[PDB]
RNA sequence: CACCUAAUUUCGAAUCCAGCAUGAGAAGCU
């Protein structure tokens, strides 16, 4: 194509957020201190995976819907090549038009996330059983994703939006069931020819 | 033609070269005398590791460092258990700070040569025939015979006892023609309590702590705990013994016949982090602690039953090191009487012992001849013909492959000479296509079913079996999926077909499978 | 051929039809458009020497 | 005669991750990890930059207007003709942009991490299934050096803006997930040919 | 050295210790022959015994006694390895090649056959060719344009040798070689000409393979006489 | 004349090494299983064409510098005799007094040679659509060569290194273009006497 | 001095390959052509027979034959080949073994 | 402070080229 749309999408979180760190060597040094170490980059800056999160948002609302949508949740699901989801995060043969980056936090994480403590407690003397330390994102964190989308058709950043409002809704990363993520997106869109860096 | 550099003298260590192409046999630790020892060696094509204790397999990496291995060959069993000894060694040599041998990328490095091979599976490499069989030390220990052009030698490597719980008691032998052996005598003269461990375990339960060496005895500790009935929990502390007891389940198929579900019960609770194990030291309820991380179990209890070789009890009674007798066994068990016999591999008095025990069985012994195999051609090759400036004959006969002397035989001498599930092959060749077209058996899933194959029957029994394993913790196999409106006991029902038909796949020959599945992998 | 597969065996006990000038003309139009190829036509031709 | 050399040094925003390439370092290490990041032997990340290169110029140039060939398509051939024909090979001819591979700065023990990844159900949201996959970290530096053969007034160019293109789509594998978003920083210079005697 | 005993002779060598047949002291590596009485009285029990069909019966009895017994141009083999065990006895049902070399003879498959018979194929098909045994200039233009390809090593004494063989061999096979050496490569450029000498570009340099080929086209038309003369004042053989 | 010169280089490999099987029969007895095998001798280990490098190098150079020589890289081009890498490498008449050994791993086969996996992918979908395996050489290789100077002049080993530093910046053989070969050198040089060996 | 006869026959040790000329500027193989050479790790046979010798015949030859390890035998020499290892067996006979 | 998981699938091919050029002589014993 000609054209390719870009999606800058910001999150500010108005829920504690928490995202796990994907990286054994950074969670055996965390694990001394902290248990549940939130994603971090070297660069000290929350990552976030976001390509996943829009895929499975897109699958329930269009399973729902009744449209002929694949589930790649499954165990090796493999992703058919003939839904709107397939065309949008990826197939088998064909690759994602929409190129989904991480969330980059925009500050540090020595300013943005805080090292927190949770009990499990017996319900019958009421104390606290279990102590354990976890560690979480302040609110009103801000996160800058860019989303690339190479063949853009008319009903691309509809099923986008579509799939942030549900993921403002039902939360994004970790702790989802006990308050954790519930967050709200700024989309600023826009239209750009592929040769915007030619001469 | 064979070189003992490392295991001439002492104990513990053991490097045995064989220059036919050069093959190492157990290059192994016991740093300028290792740096010797290793510049003796020199260019090693294959490198051949029986088991997977550092003694015979600590020098490896080293190798891999210095440029000297081009092929490593070894059973899997010892391939992860000398990963896991390699891990450990080198953490043991970063927590003491002393300089290293070796560095984790030497580690990654050598197990890309690794190529394993399990048990009475012949390779044809470097005009040598090399055979892998049983000797019961450990769970992946092999007695390496190379049938040479100019001999065949038997290299057994550390022979088990009769009191092993694990393995088979009578080791496995070259079924063939032996010239030369390289045998062992590390209890070459001590001689010779299974129900004495259950005795003292139950009068005994304050809690026992009981010490061990976390390769080889934890395990048949653990057996000894699990075969009869006690009440009181068994518990692994020293996360080697809980890996090597996981790597010894996983690896069950090279262990006994008896004992191919679980293999050791769920009678034992090993622990995993620390603040168990100081929670376990801190406890009062009665246990069995099968620890080998043991101080902080110690403290608290200073019966402390010492198995091993070092209320403080000694059972000598779980060692797996051969005794004369069995050796001696051994030896008659095979179907010719070496030439000579190598006695490495012990202290001075053991060997002069054995030596005396076996010039009293008539057999020649060192304390570190011309074998020919030729090939006879028995044929009439007085009508010959030329064709292309080559002097050829249209040839039909039989290969005759007795010992010494690979005869070949014509046609009147074949008129003298005159005088696991089964399913048939249209039912395993109809099953494999209907699930490649479901996709349950795909080209990887093939491809890697090829070289597990290639590794031997049990190896890819072992593959089978855990790609087939339901998981307790998930309900997954780790099968492939099928493709289309099935539902579950549908999907259940297909993996047990595949499951049967690829082990009804492996009782058959390493030719009609092959035969069989380049009509779905083209590659393997 | 014959006397081979036949002793080798007896040893183991323990097509389209088009034109020439049709031919000739597909193979040289095929070759014009590099379908058929100097390396398809040489590796056709061992697999042709060792047998139909 | 002169040669054009581009020093681009390429700092890393977000993971990076290309896959290794050679079967002896892939099943030695199927044991430990599903996705082993490329490699040297000396233990530093290897990426193809030349194909990265290429695929860009094709893409903005393919959309410009002008005439390039598609050598994206399976077995496909070069037309000899077009600019990027010209700089990164044809068949007949050489490519005058001679692509280094991206070097990293430091090892694998500095750089590269060994990361759990998920894939989560839809209905449920449980851990349907885990892989493990080596990945470079961020601000991982790397660096390669492009040199032109016969320089024009216009390789550096679109050197530059397949770099940007580069940097705004992603280097390596996994792209649409996020990784592999990058920055470059290029030193260009214009050597003889006949400076080393 | 060699002892002797009660008929024994015992010719120790560098390589092993014979013994033909009291009894000895030292090893006897091959003992060459109640007699078990006298192999069990005979220290370090010897490797392989050589020992009328009773022997045979005797020999299973040597092998009882887990001692090996042998009965009364080097050879390589380029095999597979298949193997069965039928009757006591490791066989392969393969038919085969017994090729003879100076030193080796060697047993190999029906697949080196193969080879040698697609080389032997390959040998044949190219030795005869189609009828073994145009335009026209004057003849000095004949001269001058071979004295200018002389000059600039167009044409080559070995191109005017194989020019001389192919006109030997008939009117179409020189035809065959001039249409094969002036062939333009459409996949590459180039013909099997040597490139002539001098500051050229590449319209004269195709215009002068063109009277090249017009050349040794219109020289074809002569006869063998006028070639004859016309070639030995530029290749004299 | 007297003298000889002999210029031991040991070339370490930085980035991949490739240079392609030569020999027919190897070629399709190792197609089977890897589309571009690695040059190799029969002893298992990596063979190096070294004097068209060199020889290539100081072409380049000296027509760059503006020095007179000829190109021998032509089609049927011919040695005109009187340049300075006509002296060093040969020419018609005349043969080259610089022999120059092939590049020889001091390691062998199957320690340094490593088979790997290669794409091409299509722009507008991004999926692999070819693949190929290829034989190649790992980085920290070591490789040995021999150049023996029969008639010694001053400017033969500064030439000599100018040509190794020039391989150094474009790479010895194989694909050099997408970053295969680009190698590192080091230089012993020694005036040997031409008798030596008559003692 | 007799000629230098190999032990294997040409299908073990001799193997054609492809030889190249490229050129300097595109970078494209310019011409190609075929060449049959014996592999590496070949081994061949000669006997020296001096009659009427010297005391310094043998050292004279040996020094020849660590030249030609030096330089090489055969052809295409400049470019890498023919570069060998020879090994010597000497021995003193009288012309009348045979009589 | 724990605990489960760490797998699986496709591809692994295609093409160009394989030519030129030089030298075919002279000595002694006889
Ligand atoms: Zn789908
Ligand atoms: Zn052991
Ligand atoms: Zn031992
Ligand atoms: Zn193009
Ligand atoms: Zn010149």
């Amino acid at each position: 194509a000609k054209t390719m749309k870009k999606i800058y999408v910001t999150m500010k979180t108005l829920s504690p957020l928490y995202t796990g760190e994907v990286r054994r060597e950074d969670k055996e040094a965390a694990q001394k201190r902290v248990n549940f170490p939130v994603r971090k980059t070297a660069t000290n800056k929350v990552l976030i995976p976001f390509k996943g999160a829009l895929r499975s948002a897109l699958e329930i609302m269009l399973k729902a819907k009744g449209e002929n949508v694949c589930d790649t949740g499954e165990s090796r699901a493999r992703p058919c090549g003939r839904c709107v989801t397939c065309s949008l995060f990826g197939s088998m043969g064909r690759a994602g038009r929409a190129s989904v980056d991480f969330l980059i936090s925009n500050d540090t994480k020595e300013q943005i996330v805080r090292e927190s403590t949770h009990l499990r407690i017996e319900r019958q003397t009421k104390s606290a059983s279990d102590t354990f330390k976890g560690e979480e994102v302040i609110e009103g964190a801000t996160f800058t994703a860019t989303i690339t989308i190479s063949n853009p058709q008319e009903k691309d950043l509809s099923l986008i939006q579509s799939a942030l409002k549900f993921i403002e809704e039902n939360g994004i990363g970790g702790w989802l069931n006990k308050g954790y993520g519930r967050v709200s997106f700024e989309v600023k869109s826009e239209d750009v020819a592929t040769d915007r860096f030619l001469k | 033609m064979i070189k003992f550099i490392g295991g001439a003298s002492k104990v513990t260590g053991s490097a045995f070269l064989l220059e036919t192409a050069k093959i190492l046999i157990d290059c192994g630790i016991e740093n300028e005398i290792i740096e010797k020892k290793i510049n003796e060696i020199g260019k090693a094509d294959i490198c051949i590791l029986t088991h997977a204790h550092l003694d015979h397999s600590g020098l490896v990496p080293l190798l891999v460092k210095k440029r000297k291995v081009n092929k490593i060959i070894s059973t899997p069993a010892t391939k992860e258990l000398c990963r896991l000894l390699f891990n450990d060694f080198q953490r043991i040599q970063e927590e003491n700070n002393d300089i290293p041998l070796y560095s984790y990328d030497d580690i990654e490095s050598s197990f890309e040569i690794w190529d394993e091979i399990d048990d009475r599976n012949t390779i044809e490499l470097f005009d040598t025939k090399i055979t892998f069989y049983n000797n019961s030390h450990i769970i992946g220990s092999v007695s390496v015979f190379i049938e040479t052009h100019n001999g065949n030698y038997l290299f057994s490597g550390d022979i088990g006892s009769k009191l092993q719980q694990l393995m088979d008691y009578p080791p496995d032998m070259p079924d063939g023609n032996v010239d030369y052996l390289i045998l062992e005598s590390t209890y070459g003269n001590k001689s010779h309590d299974r129900d004495r461990l259950l005795e003292i375990a139950k009068t005994t339960c304050g809690k026992v702590l009981i010490p061990s060496f976390a390769i080889g005895r934890l395990q048949e500790v653990l057996y000894t705990f699990s075969n009869y009935n006690f009440n009181f929990p068994v518990y692994i502390d020293s996360p080697m013994g809980s890996k090597v007891t996981n790597l010894i389940k996983e690896y069950n198929i090279y262990l006994k016949k008896k004992l191919r579900d679980d293999l050791f019960n769920n009678k034992y609770i090993a622990i995993n982090t620390s603040n168990q194990s100081k929670e376990l030291s801190n406890s009062k309820e009665p246990a069995v602690i099968i620890s080998a991380r043991i101080l902080n179990h110690l403290e608290q209890i200073k019966t402390l039953i010492f198995v091993g070789y070092q209320r403080i009890e000694k059972l000598n009674s779980f060692s797996a090191h051969a005794d004369q007798d069995e050796l001696i066994d051994y030896i008659e068990r095979l179907k010719y009487t070496p030439y000579k016999v190598f006695l490495v591999h012990g202290e001075k008095e053991q060997r002069e012992i054995l030596a005396k025990r076996i010039i009293s069985k008539k057999i020649r012994v060192e304390l570190p001849i011309l074998i020919e195999k030729k090939v006879v051609l028995n044929i009439n090759t007085d009508n010959m013909c030329n064709f292309a400036s080559y002097r050829l004959m249209p040839f039909s006969g039989f290969i005759v492959e007795k010992d010494d002397r690979i005869e070949i035989n014509d046609k009147n001498w074949f008129d003298m000479i005159w005088n696991l599930p089964d399913m048939s092959h249209d039912k395993i060749i109809e099953n494999i296509e209907y699930l490649f077209n479901i996709k349950i058996l795909s080209k990887n899933r093939i491809k890697e079913f090829w070289e597990e194959f290639c590794k031997g029957q049990k190896a890819a029994i072992k593959y089978i079996t855990q790609v087939h394993r339901k998981n307790p913790n998930t309900g997954r196999r780790n099968w492939n999926p099928p493709e289309g409106d099935f539902t579950d006991n549908e999907i259940e029902k297909l993996y047990e077909t595949a499951y049967n038909t690829l082990l009804s796949l492996i009782k058959y020959d390493k030719n009609k499978v092959y035969n069989i599945l380049i009509n779905f992998n083209p590659k393997l | 051929d014959m006397i081979w597969n036949e002793e080798y065996n007896k040893m183991r006990s323990q097509l389209p039809d088009m034109s020439h000038d049709k031919i000739i003309e597909n193979i040289e139009y095929l070759f014009n458009i590099k379908i058929l190829s100097k390396n398809r036509i040489k590796e056709f031709w061992e697999e042709f020497c060792k047998g139909q």
